[PDB]
């Protein structure tokens, strides 16, 4: 359909409003997952790895790394939150929530 | 070689012991949890995807349960009891499922504590008897002559459905249909709304345009266009035999050797049709309705006498027309009598709705059948409205046959629970504990109402129990929309006694049946 | 060319255009003429053709040999057609027609 | 119509009727006499849970009995 | 971060095999490309110097032709925009009979220039309105370009001259012979009444003698043989029957009931006597030729042979009706002898062999009759089919001339004059529609360009010379294909003319197809089903 | 999931997932169908599996021809199907309003608000909107000009401008022809016959009938000037005896006698027809046409053609009533007593040949109560598109005639109704004011989509129109050529009142029902 | 109208073999049931008997 798909037959392309919709949907999904982390009244999440290790956490960055997500926009937001954690050590959940709400309002 | 030797056949499984009981009770609990949230005036609707491609968007518990397929046989028993409750009284299908689930849940506790299921079953039967006694004791009488009270009962029966917005019109339609269908012959009272209260759904229009007709309505048109499509006071003749020339039963063959025999035979066919039509005309009718075909020559001969004909109507529709217009279906018109001629219809009109022709035999005087013409947004909306109307008509019939009423909104449940708890104090054997357990398990209905309303369960339930511990507080329930305790003498939510009796009996016997079961065996064929 | 996500003709349509296809047509006509070339003259020789059923046909007739040959080339079928035409209108010279046409083309 | 053969035998015996496979006397004619009529004190098209059935109540010349069982479902 | 999911909404709701194309680049440009490719495929067959194409359909059937409609019919066209273009071409063929390649070329040029205009910035609606305005202007101009008229149709020489140009594009080498043949065939038909029927011209294809031996026959030719013994009649009195040549039977059920020996011994003899009496009654009217539409009984054939009656059996009812029209007889429903008005007369009926095939000829002698037959010779079935297509084109041209007698110069003269005047009109129109009008005018250049390309000369030089000459004021000057260098000449003297109706309908249909293709903005294609053709097509 | 424990191979979407799925499907449908609205909409191409081509911008046709397998899409498709069945217009607006209602409801639901409050606000706003629509409708005398305006408002949105201009006259004239005073209009009395041989602008109205079949006998006259029409439903072909007659003979002469005597029954009716024709018209000036619903065997055709009678066989059943109303005769099921008073009259009958198919025209009737529209186009898809357009126009004109009221178009009534809803919002008790605001915002979608399709910007055009309406109080819509506010009544852009009422009712009902769905189940396997 | 699509957002971004349980019924009750099962598994080996 698109030019790229014409040049590369097995190429996945999201163009025009499709790309914006995909990015906004991914951001909203991440925000929906991470809503419950905010505040001292938040809820513990239990994360089980492939080997079966059990991890209890409410940290936004820790939750993001252990989320079973393979989305591009999710990867971008995860990298931003990783930098946030690396430099300041706090605000990862707030980072994700603010990004998602910014995208939704836009 | 040497194929293995077995006592039972291959692929024949067998489970036994505590596991079977736990699995049965868990399956029943899950079945209850499926429709737990579809109870009360604040219930949410569910969308069901038919394997045939259809969509069933409904709030009725019985429809939801019958539209799903399960493999655990305890779930099958739950579906069966839901269908039984729907068929017997017409509503309460979610309440019985929830009650059975809760009773099995509280019986599991005693099963885990070295109590034989027979003791639990005996206690359940005693509790059921005392529940019946208490429900009969706290009931109130109703005079069916008061139309306002009947309308209020139907309203309270339909506030939990999607038709609550047009509740007033829905109640009027249901009451009119039930009163019209009511019939008596040879000293046998009869209210047959399954056969003589037909609901016809035509998409489009507005639901406020729906009404119940003083007659019947079918999707039919005149056989010939010149036939009248509007007759003021028609005389109706009903038939269920063809007006054509058909072969006989015996293997009959002609042998023609003369020239004029062929034309003679054809002319006698025409003359037979003419004689048949003349025998029909001798009664001087205005319209003729048949369940079988009408030949073109028969149409011509009928039209010569200015008679409208409808060709092929169903058996049930013909019976409904006979009830509505006072006709009598006959087969051989040479045996037609004046009594079989249907007079009483006040108008016959054939008008086009949308892009199809419909026949109206409305304006009847004292009709014993009716057609509820439903107009709405689409097929699913009309189907849900039809289900709600069926619930309303079933409630109306139950009240007409049994004029007793009991308070709603959980008030009956709490009152019966308190009475059972008070009676249990005199018990001294081991049976008292399951007795009290089922007594308090009866309180699941107000708890579910509070949960669906969105209020806090614990404090509202505690306050309701404290109120019911008083003397004259048997009518204290809960608002399903504001989450407050209100006397049901003021709110006006009441239910037929028959519905509550059937719900309690079905729940208790389902609990007993699933308690009696152990050692599931499966795998064998027929 | 380009993939052209939706294509004009049905897939598998084989097209040949220009001088090369005309040269190939001439070569096919030469091939057809070769199969009946040695049947001409008092010193001509017979050809034996076996069908799928196992029956053998022996003939010095050009039209018969060409008909028994199951020619599928669009340009080569013209020589068989003109051999049939010569057989129908005259009855003799069915080798000469093919030889003359192929020699003209060559 | 379509009454089961075993049901008809019990009704005929209980009500005093006589099963007639054909209308034919010993005189070669086709007749029906009142002597082959069973009697009952009532026959009702009763309704049982959205279905209907026939109750031949209190047949004379013989006493019969039938039992209708009600339960939660068909399994019960 | 290794996959791009489908966008929520319509992208996910689409079926597994469906395709959705939306927007300019995805839909309009793709459609224009497909139509341009189709026009390129059909371009090389345009004009007298067009080249034949061997097209093989899915049933391994050869089609060597330079007829655009036939080529498109035998091509498995799959792109739906190309499907609209093909439908427009077929509609042009149905309405007129010639000009299909013109429709293809004009639609392709219009869509190419529409793509150019969309690229430079114009909107689709502006291009569409400009195209419609230019089409209206062209239709207004076209009557003023008429050079001459048929002015008579019962003649032979000038009718042949008129029909030469129509069948000069196909069979360029030998068109005078075909023009004379078709002119004679059409002049035999077309009586004093102005109505002309195309189906009254019959084409018989007999293989063997080369197309130079083709002839025209004032009658009908059937590739059959006589049932009886008589094979030639000189004063035929044909009696036509739509019933089988046998004793009729009861339609319900026949059962010969025999109860005595005499009946058994007399039944067959009486039946034979009845057959003989019926045949002799038919013969006594003077009918020496009998034509039947059903089977022929043995006894009936014997008794017909006894009375010297020529039998012809025609299976097709269309052939029976055409023979009735040709001879002037009425197809009797029963086997009764015909009255004098129902008996047809043909001046000669005989059995003959042309080449190899045995034929039965119902031959007249007057230069008249309801139906005329053209016998086509040749050395190949495909060649005779192509000649038949040329004859069909000539007959359709004659029918169009009967409808409207006005003619316009050919060889691109009309196209060049139209382009010049449309450009002149568009140079005065203000607004953005001037670009679309000018592009519509330029699209006419594709006809002389295609003619020059097929002829083998430089198209640009020919077009520049045509503009120079038309600016000088010569409206009847077109491409001269009888030259090795770019040259032009007056086409009125050359007699190269095209029907006014053909140009009018071709322009209208091409413009309509182009604007209809341009109107499409979104495409939703279902998954290609594997069903064995739609039930409508059986 | 509880359901998955019983049926492992079951798909369930519960709680906010159900709302997300439903709203996503509705938004997808709305995004597809946005470009249809208004005369400036985009034409869509639909290629079937067999390769058929359909060009349309009709909402219902597009919905039926989209390759969609979603439940909520099926629900909205059924709603639009009912809309088309009853009113014949407003399906695209139906889908747009449903989608915008769901989106505006989600705008508040995603912020922790319960859908029940939104539904209550929706019902209150629907009641107020219906009251305002009753207040704003324009009662008028349905003369020819108003019907032409309504037909234009429909057809211009359906087809090309010039084609719409022709179809307006055709549809309005046909409706005025078949309309009896104080009597419901029967659209079955307008035959839609399509021919495929000329341009789309050649579609016209024939004050008579066009039959898709012609005479089966070559010798029958191809043109009759003054015709007596005999509409009959009598079989004129050989018919078997119902009782397995069979023949028995002992000689060839007996067989001949039986053959000649087996046709007497049909020949009697043929002779009756011929005698009536001779009695009615004793000269060659007048003509006789027999139209039969049942077949005619070749013998009867020959016998009739010997008398100069044109006979058509196997006519459509509706054609009996159509010819009875147009020609003025009467359909006959037998010839027992046929008199010159049972014959219709036609001022011209002739046959038209188009390729293999042949057509028969019956024109110049006295006062034809049944007429036909002859669709002519060079392509099949053109014919289908014109058929859809004329269906929409006929529905619009019939609706306009049915109730003497009519509503200003161009989205003016939507803007005024939204303004009235905003004004009435403070009177609504509780948090249902949010639902009322959502309903008003959803109602405002039509001018937004019209501005998009015309190429302008949503916010500027909408605020300009709303400010103009607030300042002047008139019913101002969207000028699709300039984008300025404009009075739709003055220019003649009219919408059907019944269409608007059905839109409001159906959209509100379906939105309320969908918003209350909390679980989607597929467990019937 | 024969399949229920995955809800937009997290339910679509989840991996293939991954599982996600949220809420009381899906998580807390299931965990309590598993612990109850383990307790039943080991209960019978308690005490001298
Ligand atoms: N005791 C409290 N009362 C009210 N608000 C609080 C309290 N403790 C924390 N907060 C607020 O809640 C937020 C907690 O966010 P947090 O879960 O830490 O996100 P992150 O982990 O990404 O920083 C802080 O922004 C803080 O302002
Ligand atoms: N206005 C109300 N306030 C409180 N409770 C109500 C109200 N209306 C109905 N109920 C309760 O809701 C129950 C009916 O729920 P419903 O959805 O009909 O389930 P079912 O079909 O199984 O009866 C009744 O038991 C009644 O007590
Ligand atoms: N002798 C000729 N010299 C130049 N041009 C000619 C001559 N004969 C025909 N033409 C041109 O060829 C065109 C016909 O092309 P043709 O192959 O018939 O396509 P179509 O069948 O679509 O008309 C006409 O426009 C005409 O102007
Ligand atoms: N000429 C016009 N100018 C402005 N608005 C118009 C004009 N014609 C139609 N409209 C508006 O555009 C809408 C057309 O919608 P339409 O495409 O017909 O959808 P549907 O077919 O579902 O009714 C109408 O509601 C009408 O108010
Ligand atoms: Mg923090
Ligand atoms: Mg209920
Ligand atoms: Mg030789
Ligand atoms: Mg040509
Ligand atoms: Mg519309």
């Amino acid at each position: 359909m698109a030019a790229v798909k014409t040049l590369n037959p097995k190429a996945e392309v999201a163009r025009a409003q499709a790309a914006l919709a995909v990015n906004i949907s991914a951001a909203r999904g991440l925000q929906d997952v991470l809503r419950t982390n905010l505040g001292p009244k938040g809820t513990m999440k239990m994360l089980v790895s492939g080997a079966g290790d059990i991890k209890l956490t409410k940290d936004g960055n820790v939750l993001l790394h252990e989320m079973q997500i393979q989305h591009p926009t999710a990867s971008l937001i995860a990298k931003v939150a990783t930098a946030q954690d690396d430099i300041t050590g706090d605000g990862t959940t707030s980072n994700v929530l603010i990004i998602g709400e910014l995208l939704k309002q836009a | 070689g040497h194929r293995p030797v077995l006592v039972l056949s291959q692929n024949t499984k067998r489970e036994s012991g505590r596991k079977v009981q736990s699995g049965n009770i868990n399956a029943a609990k899950t079945i209850a949890d499926i429709i737990r949230t579809c109870l009360g005036p604040k219930s949410m609707m569910k969308m069901l995807l038919d394997p045939m491609g259809g969509i069933v968007m409904t709030n009725d518990g019985n429809a939801i349960l019958r539209e799903i397929q399960v493999q655990h046989p305890a779930a099958k028993s739950m579906i069966e009891i839901s269908r039984t409750q729907d068929e017997e009284v017409g509503d309460g299908t979610t309440s019985v499922i929830i009650l059975a689930g809760e009773m099995l849940s509280v019986a599991e506790h005693f099963l885990e504590q070295q109590m034989h299921p027979t003791v639990v079953i005996s206690a359940y039967r005693k509790a059921l008897d005392d529940m019946i006694s208490t429900l009969k004791k706290i009931s109130i009488p109703v005079d069916i002559s008061d139309s306002d009270m009947m309308l209020n009962i139907i309203n309270s029966s339909i506030t939990t459905k999607a038709i609550s917005r047009w509740s007033s019109l829905a109640c009027n339609i249901a009451l009119d249909a039930v009163k019209m269908v009511q019939f008596e012959e040879n000293g046998r009272k009869e209210i047959d709304i399954k056969k003589y209260a037909r609901v016809e759904k035509i998409p489009g229009g507005i639901i406020e345009d729906s009404c119940v007709l003083r007659g019947v309505m079918i999707n039919k048109d005149v056989t010939h266009p010149r036939m009248r499509r509007y007759i003021k006071n028609p005389r109706i003749v009903l038939l269920d035999s063809s007006l054509e020339y058909k072969k006989g039963e015996s293997q009959t063959d002609i042998e023609i050797t003369r020239e004029e025999d062929f034309t003679r035979i054809l002319q006698m066919e025409e003359e037979y049709i003419q004689q048949l039509c003349e025998d029909i005309i001798q009664l001087k009718p205005d319209v003729v309705i048949t369940e079988k075909g009408i030949s073109d020559l028969a149409q011509h001969y009928l039209m010569r006498a200015n008679i409208t004909a409808i060709r092929r109507v169903r058996k049930t529709d013909n019976n409904r027309i006979a009830r509505a217009c006072g006709a009598r279906i006959v087969s051989r018109p040479e045996e037609l009598r004046e009594d079989d001629v249907g007079t009483g219809a006040g108008l016959l009109e054939i008008k086009k709705i949308g892009d199809e022709y419909f026949t109206f035999i409305t304006d009847c005087k004292d009709p014993k059948a009716c057609t509820i013409l439903l107009r709405g947004a689409s097929k699913e909306i009309l189907s849900e409205v039809e289900r709600n109307l069926q619930d309303a008509m079933q409630v109306c019939r139950n009240v007409l046959l049994d004029p007793q009423l009991v308070p709603g909104g959980g008030a009956s449940e709490m009152a019966v629970a308190h009475a059972l708890t008070e009676k249990s104090k005199a018990m001294t054997g081991v049976e008292q504990w399951p007795y009290r357990a089922v007594a308090q398990a009866l309180e699941v209905i107000p708890r579910t109402l509070i949960q669906n309303c969105g209020a806090s369960t614990i404090r509202l339930l505690t306050s309701l129990r404290a109120k019911h511990t008083q003397e004259n507080c048997e009518t204290w329930g809960v608002n399903g929309e504001t989450g407050t305790l209100v006397d049901m003498k003021e709110l006006g939510i009441w239910e037929p006694l028959a519905v509550k009796l059937q719900t309690y009996k079905t729940a208790v016997e389902t609990a007993v049946l699933l308690l009696r079961i152990d050692d599931i065996v499966s795998g064998h064929k027929k | 060319m380009m993939p052209t996500p939706v294509i004009l003709l049905k897939e598998g349509t084989d097209s040949s255009q220009g001088i090369p296809q005309l040269v190939s047509n001439i070569s096919a006509c030469q091939v057809i003429a070769e199969a009946v070339r040695t049947t001409l003259g008092p010193r001509g020789m017979d050809k034996l053709i076996v069908d799928g059923r196992g029956k053998a046909t022996i003939s010095n007739d050009g039209a018969t040999i060409l008909k028994l040959l199951d020619v599928v080339h669009p340009a080569a079928k013209t020589l068989v057609d003109i051999a049939k035409s010569q057989d129908a209108e005259v009855g003799d010279g069915t080798t000469s027609v093919t030889l003359l046409a192929a020699e003209f083309l060559k | 119509r379509r009454v089961l053969k075993r049901d008809l035998k019990r009704i005929a015996k209980a009500s005093g009727a006589t099963i007639l496979s054909t209308l034919a006397n010993l005189e070669g004619e086709e007749t029906f006499e009142a002597a082959m009529l069973g009697q009952a004190e009532e026959v009702v098209q009763e309704r049982i849970c959205d279905d209907e059935l026939i109750l031949i109540k209190n047949t004379k010349a013989r006493t019969s009995a039938s039992i209708i069982l009600r339960g939660a479902n068909d399994f019960m | 971060a290794l996959h791009v999911p489908k966008a929520p909404g319509f992208a996910q709701m689409l079926k597994e095999g469906a395709k959705h194309f939306s927007g300019l680049e995805e839909a309009v440009y793709r459609n224009i490309q497909a139509c341009k490719e189709l026009a390129q495929t059909t371009r090389t067959a345009y004009g007298p110097n067009g080249m034949n194409k061997m097209v093989i359909n899915h049933l391994e059937k050869l089609f060597v032709t330079n007829d655009a409609a036939t080529i498109l019919r035998e091509l498995e066209v799959q792109h739906p925009a190309a499907k609209m273009i093909v439908m427009a071409s077929h509609m042009q063929e149905q309405e007129v009979g010639d000009g299909t390649n013109f429709v293809l070329v004009f639609a392709g040029a219009l869509l190419e220039l529409a793509e150019e205009l969309l690229r430079i910035g114009l909107s689709v609606s502006e291009v569409i309105e400009g195209y419609e305005i230019a089409c209206r202007k062209a239709h207004e101009i076209l009557p003023n370009l008429v050079c001459c008229s048929a002015k008579n149709l019962r003649d032979i020489d000038e009718v042949s001259s008129l029909l030469r140009t129509s069948i000069m594009s196909k069979q360029y080498g030998n068109e005078v012979f075909l023009a004379k043949l078709i002119a004679q065939a059409c002049v035999s038909i077309f009586p004093d009444s102005g109505h002309f029927n195309v189906d009254n011209i019959r084409v018989c294809k007999i293989l063997g003698s080369g197309i130079s031996s083709s002839s025209v026959l004032h009658g009908m030719v059937f590739k059959k043989e006589t049932e009886g013994d008589v094979t030639s009649v000189k004063d035929a009195k044909i009696a036509v029957y739509s019933c089988p040549f046998d004793g009729m039977i009861t339609e319900t059920k026949g059962t010969v009931l025999i109860k005595t020996a005499e009946e058994l011994m007399n039944f067959s003899k009486g039946e034979e006597n009845l057959m003989d009496a019926q045949v002799k009654a038919i013969a006594d009217t003077g009918a020496n030729v009998v034509v039947t539409g059903g089977k022929v009984a043995d006894m009936a054939l014997h008794y017909a042979n006894k009375y010297n009656i020529m039998l012809v059996r025609l299976n097709s009812k269309w052939d029976l009706r055409r023979l009735c029209k040709t001879v002037g007889a009425t197809a009797l429903p029963r086997l009764t002898p015909p009255v004098l008005e129902e008996m047809g007369h043909c001046d000669s009926v005989y059995l003959s062999e042309v080449g190899d095939t045995q034929v039965v000829v119902f031959k007249h002698e007057k230069e008249d009759g309801a139906i005329s037959t053209i016998v086509l010779r040749g050395s190949t079935d495909n060649l005779m089919d192509d000649i038949e297509r040329a004859v069909d084109d000539g007959v359709n041209t004659f029918k169009v001339l009967t409808r409207d007698k006005r003619l316009v110069p050919g060889g691109g003269a009309t196209e060049i004059e139209l382009a010049k005047q449309i450009t002149s009109y568009g140079e005065t129109c203000p607004g953005l529609e001037q670009y679309a009008i000018k592009k519509f005018a330029e699209a006419f250049e594709a006809i002389p360009r295609a003619l020059a390309e097929n002829s083998g000369v430089k198209a640009n030089e020919v077009i520049s010379k045509l503009y120079a000459v038309h600016q000088e004021g010569n409206k009847n000057v077109g491409l001269d294909i009888e030259a090795e260098v770019p040259a032009v000449k007056d086409m009125l003297e050359a007699g190269i003319l095209d029907t006014y109706l053909g140009k009018y309908w071709a322009i209208k249909l091409a413009t309509n197809a182009a604007v209809t293709v341009l109107r499409v903005d979104q495409i939703i294609m279902a998954k290609p089903a594997g069903g064995p053709k739609p039930p409508s097509g059986k | 999931a509880a359901v998955k424990t019983l049926n492992p191979k079951a798909e369930v979407a519960r709680a906010q997932a159900a709302l997300a799925v439903n709203i996503s499907a509705a938004r997808g449908l709305q995004d597809v169908l946005r470009t249809n609205l208004g005369p400036k909409g985009t034409m869509k191409m639909l290629v079937s599996g067999a390769g058929d081509i359909k060009l349309t911008k009709d909402g219902n046709v597009l919905l039926h021809e989209m390759q969609i397998q979603h439940p909520t899409a099926s629900l909205i498709a059924k709603v639009a199907t009912a809309q088309d069945d009853i009113t014949g217009d407003g399906t695209t607006s139906n889908v747009l309003i449903i989608g915008e209602l769901l989106k505006q409801a989600d705008l508040y639901i995603s912020e922790g608000l319960h859908p029940r409050i939104i539904t209550e606000g929706f019902e209150a706003a629907k009641e107020k909107a219906l009251q305002f629509l009753e207040e704003v409708k324009v009662s008028r005398e349905m003369d020819r000009e108003t019907l032409i305006d309504v037909a234009r408002t429909s057809l211009r949105t359906k087809v090309h401008a010039e084609l719409a201009d022709v179809l307006t006259e055709a549809v309005v004239d046909s409706i005025l022809a078949i309309k009896k005073q104080d009597e419901p209009i029967d659209l079955f009395m307008i035959e839609i016959m399509e021919m495929k041989h000329k341009s789309e602008t050649d579609t016209s109205l024939i004050r008579g009938l066009v039959l898709d079949h012609g005479a089966r006998h070559p010798d029958m006259k191809k043109r009759v000037e003054d015709a007596y029409i005999l509409t009959c439903n009598v079989s004129l072909e050989y018919e078997k005896t119902e009782v397995n007659s069979g023949f028995f003979y002992k000689s060839a002469e007996e067989r001949e006698k039986l053959v000649k005597a087996e046709r007497k029954f049909i020949e009697d009716r043929v002779k009756k027809i011929i005698e009536l024709k001779r009695k009615v018209c004793g000269d060659s000036d007048k003509g006789f046409v027999v139209i039969n619903q049942k077949g005619i065997d070749p013998f009867s055709l020959d016998a009739l053609s010997k008398e100069g009678i044109v006979a058509l066989r196997r006519a459509k059943r509706r054609n009996m009533e159509r010819l009875t109303l147009a020609c003025g005769g009467v359909a006959l099921n037998s010839f027992d007593d046929l008199s010159p008073d049972c014959l219709g009259h036609a001022g011209l009958v002739y046959e038209y040949t188009l390729g293999e198919e042949k057509f028969t025209f019956i024109e110049k009737c006295n006062n034809p109560r049944s007429v036909t529209l002859l669709i002519k186009g060079p392509n099949k898809h053109t014919l289908t598109q014109i058929k859809d357009a004329v269906r929409d126009g006929l529905r619009a004109v019939k609706n306009a005639i049915d109730d003497g009221c009519v509503v200003p178009g161009a989205g003016a009534v939507e803007v005024a109704m939204a303004e009235a809803l905003i004004k009435h919002k403070p009177s609504v008790k509780g948090r249902a004011q949010l639902g009322v605001q959502a309903f008003a915002d959803a109602l405002l979608i039509i001018p937004k989509v019209l501005a998009q399709n015309s190429g302008f910007d949503l916010q500027e055009t909408l605020v300009k129109i709303q400010a103009e309406h607030s300042e002047s109080g008139q019913l101002v819509g969207v000028d699709l050529n300039t984008g300025e506010p404009m009075v739709a009544a003055e220019v003649g852009v009219w919408d059907n009142y019944c269409v608007k009422k059905q839109l409001l009712h159906s959209c509100t009902v379906i939105a309320t029902n969908i918003l209350l769905v909390d679980e989607i189940m597929r467990a019937g396997m």
